């Protein structure tokens, strides 16, 4: 199954480490996308 | 005496021949194709055009033929349009590959056996050795060396030979330039002058093609010293002296699927319109009678082949499911060759010999259209002396002048400003039949495209026709029956088995694919 | 220098290509360069027991074996028995074992022998593998650590088939005392032929430089490079196909056929899966999935946009005109 | 088809190149293609009055003259008398007048005949000119409006010398009924050979694309393109030198020699003035004075900078390795 | 299991909050990637 192969990659130490580090800074990603959303909804202004 | 000859080389692949010998004569024969690659298995599920890449790899010497028929299988499956230039280029390249095969096979694969010690008593033996000894023969070296020229023409149009895939549904990939055509003509004329006419014939191609009867051929041999001492004249005299005209008769029934479409008649390739469009006519010659070739009559039997199966299958429903040769031999199977049979009315599913002789017999059929090969020579030879190693070889060699003339004319026919390719619709579904006459005979692809993938891909090669084992009725394949009756002077070097198998120009990589 | 040329899961295309040799031609190579061709299934005179005598003498060391050329795959099916390739009374793989162990030099000619090639395409019914590679993975049939008696690994002359010069010039080099001039790349290919790319000398590189695509086959190939629409692997394929022309005439790419990357161990690439034959796989319809060797998608695409902007008019027109 | 091949201010290089013809070779062209070579100074059997009889019969129309090939320049010095080229009792230019007026087709082979070539280099002591061109300027000796009896202008097969195929394939085309397939460019060169550039098929175009320069001759030419440091005119020169290889082997550029643009009417370019031989003239030491055909210095240089920055590593290493 | 390592990291209030804010503006991310895809497929134009 392809989906099961992505779950297999998610069981790889290095992939897991990177995904964990992404989740650690997910707040920064969230804030940058929120900032972009804000900038977009104020693009007329 | 049960004699197992392994390997029987110079058959482009892995062949073993088992023969029962009684009183110095083969009384039964088994051809054992010993090497399996399973390209039909591999092609399943691949891109619909994967055949254009894979099928040439069935065989080095006749891959261009594979390409030709695979391309036409796609053309029919996808109902493509073939611009006349594309048809011409395909014809030219198919014929050029055959023109390469003719001398390359004759000198490198066949004629060196003419130096066998069994012929040491022949008055022509010293000359045979001088001419045809491997690698040093005075006919061997120029024949083999010049055999590369026609496939230079092939490479001009296809990029390379072997292993181009430039024949595609809707035409050819290439766009010949003026210098391409002029160089192809120059190469062909040089090869014709230097090997075909100077060495093989000792006369012009036109003079050879004037031979319409066997008596014409004998008169041609004796006509002058040039023809007498030509490789062709010497070969005929050697065959008559050493008895190559006396065995290797075979089935006496022939299959030609034909090739070389008249460009105006096959612009929209279909299975049904194929026969009428052929220049090198199709035709089945069975029980002394001419029949129209119909691919629907083609079955493949695996009773004595290393494949699972219980009934002959038309290749559209063909299957290639190998069985382990140990188990298969326990079941009486002895060859990786399938047993192609043809349903001839009043005869059932019979073996048919394929090859140049089959083509010449087909060319002797009545009611040839203007574009079609109409040649009574081998009807006359068949009626006069019948098939044999010599007659089979002479058919092969006879194609040299004929195909050279056709290629020269096709090169003249190229309209360089016109299209070489009509982009086809790559249909998700389709059933294609592509056939050609490779150097060794009827080569055919039955392809079934489903869901934009190869659903089925069945290749039936000419040597599979010739060398394929006994069918369910235990009827020997053409090469097996040709071996039967062959004298065996020396069981330690049973060169006559080689003469018979190689007179078919057997290609075992093609046989099995 | 004795040469034994065996064919396993072969189509004999390497032999036929080899027979197209010029300078030297095959006859002059076999006779005049001191290369004693002991046997070749397509050319050897001996059959049956005489041929087997030659083979057994080579295998057991009764007579020297300087060069063992192997063409075709090492067929191991069924079940590792190799009986889908029975040759001269043995599975061909057993002959390969013995003769590769006996030869001074082992040359795999053609992808089948080098890497497994087309027969090794899935599902690989014949259990085909190369002599020292299975596709890119080193080891093949003989193992990664196999060395011939001259210390060399299997010399991989890839291609499907190999060009005659790729083998004949190596044989001439061996015969003329220039074996030491032969350097092999990481795939054991002669670097004298396989440092270049197929693209090297391609008549369409200027179109490639300016990102002008051939759009269609036939007359459409009078212009353009085949990389963008026809999956040309030229820039990702090491070969001298456009340096040393095929049949002394042409090359696939010159003729308008995409390079299928046949000198590369992955050949046939993508196993000819649907949509990969004579097509460039693209991301978002415009970025090729595979960019030329040594480039990255970012730089390649930036340079491609710049080149498209800078492209001269002639690069947009037919050039291989009648 | 009768052919009369005359040499004016020639070095016979076009004849020698022609004699290198393969497919067809020269003998097969002369014999087997129906081209009756009436005379050739390097090959004709007749001397003296017998040769002059042949020439006069061609000039006066006593016998048909289908193709008049002229090699070498039309020498007009001294003072327009042409006596620096006396042939068979006349100034060669007078023979040219008569025979060009008699021929069905006139073919100038080699730059000398096409455009004046090397002898027309200043100070042009021989008063050399081409048949229908003096360098790029149309008209040469015969005038811009000269047409042979088949209506064609002088067919210019340039080069110094012309490659044998450039003439032999034209002769084959004429002999095989494909004269109508022959299209001529603005310099009257066969477009089947002169739509491509020398660069087309050059083994160094990838280096050109990535602006990787050959830095030195000899082993330095194992890498790089010769455009930047050696004045390669490949990208400004129409020729099939890298498509149809010289001597079926190579080309200047492949071998490491810059294309001197010899198929171009200005050849030798810059009259071989000091500093222009095997050197790229540059502005401010970085910008080539001449950019490839159809490009502009600003887009070329911008693309060149982009290509340099995105250059792969292999483009910066030897590729034509031993 | 590393996939359960990140399933437990998906039980983090702050990581969950950020991932929820990303899914809130996933439409903007989708449209920017669609815009990039569009720009890429019109890169020749
Ligand atoms: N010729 C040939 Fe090969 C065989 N048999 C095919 O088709
Ligand atoms: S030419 Fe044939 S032997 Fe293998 S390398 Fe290609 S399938
Ligand atoms: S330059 Fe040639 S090698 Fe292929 S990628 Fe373009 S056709
Ligand atoms: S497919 Fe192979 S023969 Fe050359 S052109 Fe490509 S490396
Ligand atoms: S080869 Fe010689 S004849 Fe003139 S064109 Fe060059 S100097
Ligand atoms: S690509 Fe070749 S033609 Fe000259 S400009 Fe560079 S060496
Ligand atoms: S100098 Fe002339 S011969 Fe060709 S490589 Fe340049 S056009
Ligand atoms: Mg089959
Ligand atoms: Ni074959």
């Amino acid at each position: 199954s392809p989906v099961d192969g992505i779950r297999r990659r998610l069981d790889d130490p290095q992939v897991a480490e990177a995904l964990n580090s992404l989740l650690d800074h997910a707040d920064l990603l969230a804030v940058l996308v929120k900032g972009l959303d804000g900038f977009v909804r104020r693009g007329d202004d | 005496l049960d004699l197992f000859v392994s390997p029987l080389g110079r058959v482009e692949g892995d062949l073993d021949v088992r023969v029962t010998i009684n009183d110095g004569v083969v009384t039964s024969a088994w051809t054992e194709a010993a090497m399996f690659r399973g390209f039909e298995i591999i092609l399943r599920g691949k891109d619909p055009q994967a055949g254009l890449i894979v099928c040439p790899r069935i065989c080095g010497i006749c891959g261009g033929s594979h390409l030709y028929k695979s391309a036409y299988a796609l053309d029919t499956a996808w109902r493509t349009h073939m611009p006349p230039n594309a048809t011409l280029i395909r014809n030219i390249c198919q014929a050029c590959e055959t023109l390469q095969s003719i001398p390359r096979y004759f000198y490198a694969l066949f004629a060196i056996d003419l130096t066998n010690k069994n012929y040491a008593k022949s008055k022509l033996y010293d000359e045979a050795v001088r001419r045809f000894a491997p690698y040093v023969g005075t006919s061997y070296q120029p024949g083999v060396v010049l055999s590369a020229k026609p496939v230079e023409v092939y490479a001009i149009f296809g990029g390379q030979w072997p292993x181009s895939s430039f024949m595609v549904p809707g035409g050819v990939m290439s766009a010949p330039t003026l210098s391409d055509v002029t160089r192809a003509i120059a190469i062909l004329e040089h090869w014709n002058d230097n090997w075909l006419e100077k060495q093989w014939l000792g006369c012009s191609v036109d003079r050879w093609l004037e031979n319409k009867t066997w008596n014409d051929v004998l008169a041609w041999v004796d006509e002058n010293e040039s023809q007498y001492n030509s490789d062709c004249g010497f070969f005929i005299r050697y065959c008559l002296d050493v008895g190559l005209d006396k065995y290797g008769q075979g089935v006496g029934n022939y299959l030609a699927t034909g090739t070389y479409f008249e460009p105006s008649l096959y612009e929209n390739p279909t299975i049904e319109g194929r026969n009428a469009a052929l220049i090198g006519r199709s035709g089945v010659f069975a029980d002394g009678r001419y029949f129209e070739f119909d691919q629907a009559n083609v079955t493949e039997d695996v009773t004595h082949s290393f494949y699972e199966g219980n009934r002959p299958l038309h290749p559209f429903e063909g299957e290639t499911i190998p069985v382990n040769p140990e188990d298969g031999r326990r079941q009486g199977k002895y060859s990786w060759a399938k047993s192609p049979r043809y349903a001839v009315p009043g005869l059932g599913n019979v073996p048919l010999e394929t090859g140049p002789l089959a083509r010449r017999m087909a060319a002797s059929a009545p009611d040839a259209e203007t574009h079609q090969d109409d040649d009574p020579l081998f009807a006359d030879i068949y009626n006069a002396i019948g098939p044999s190693v010599m007659v089979r070889q002479l058919a092969r060699m006879h194609e040299g002048p004929k195909y050279y003339k056709w290629v020269r004319q096709w090169l003249d026919d190229l309209e360089l400003k016109e299209s070489f390719y009509t982009k086809p619709v790559e249909y998700a579904e389709g059933k294609g039949f592509g056939s050609t006459e490779a150097a060794r005979g009827a080569l055919s692809d039955w392809i079934v495209i489903e869901d934009s993938k190869i659903k089925n891909y069945q290749v039936v090669t000419p040597t599979a026709w010739n060398i394929g084992p006994r069918d369910a009725s235990e009827v020997l394949g053409p090469i097996e029956q040709a071996l039967v009756g062959s004298p065996i002077v020396d069981a330690e070097d049973p060169v006559e088995l080689g003469h018979v198998a190689r007179s078919f120009d057997s290609c075992l990589v093609c046989t099995v694919h | 220098a004795s040469v034994l040329w065996f064919q396993g899961g072969a189509c004999s295309g390497n032999t036929m290509s080899f027979l197209n040799a010029d300078e030297p031609n095959v006859v002059d190579l076999i006779v005049d360069f001191g290369l004693d061709l002991l046997w070749h299934p397509s050319l050897g005179l001996e059959l049956g027991n005489n041929a087997q005598k030659v083979f057994w003498d080579c295998a057991k060391g009764e007579r020297p074996l300087d060069i063992f050329v192997f063409e075709g795959t090492v067929i191991e099916a069924p079940n590792g028995t190799g009986q889908m390739d029975m040759f001269a009374g043995r599975p061909m793989k057993d002959w390969v074992t013995d003769l590769a162990g006996a030869a001074q030099i082992v040359v795999a000619i053609g992808d089948c022998a080098c890497f497994g090639g087309i027969p090794a395409m899935e599902p690989n019914p014949s259990g085909s593998t190369g002599l020292q590679f299975h596709k890119r993975e080193k080891g093949g049939f003989l193992g990664p650590d196999f060395r011939s008696k001259m210390g060399l690994p299997v010399i991989n002359v890839p291609g499907c088939p190999a060009h005659p010069d790729w083998i004949t010039q190596i044989l001439v080099a061996l015969a003329t005392g220039r074996a030491g001039d032969i350097t092999l790349d990481d795939l054991h290919r002669p670097e004298t032929f396989f440092k270049t790319f197929t693209q090297t000398g391609c008549t369409r590189v200027q179109f490639f430089e300016y990102k002008q695509s051939t759009l269609s086959f036939g007359e459409g190939t009078r212009t353009g490079c085949l990389f963008y629409e026809f999956g040309c692997r030229g820039p990702m394929t090491h070969s001298p196909c456009n340096r040393i022309l095929w049949n002394r005439q042409s090359s696939k790419t010159r003729a308008g056929m995409p390079c299928l990357g046949c000198t590369e161990p992955e050949f046939p690439h993508f196993d000819l899966a649907p949509g990969t034959v004579f097509k460039t796989q693209k991301v978002s319809g415009m970025i090729p999935k595979e960019v030329p060797e040594g480039t990255d998608h970012l730089t390649y695409m930036g340079l491609a946009a710049a080149a498209r902007i800078a492209a001269p008019q002639w690069s947009k027109e037919d050039m291989f005109v009648v």
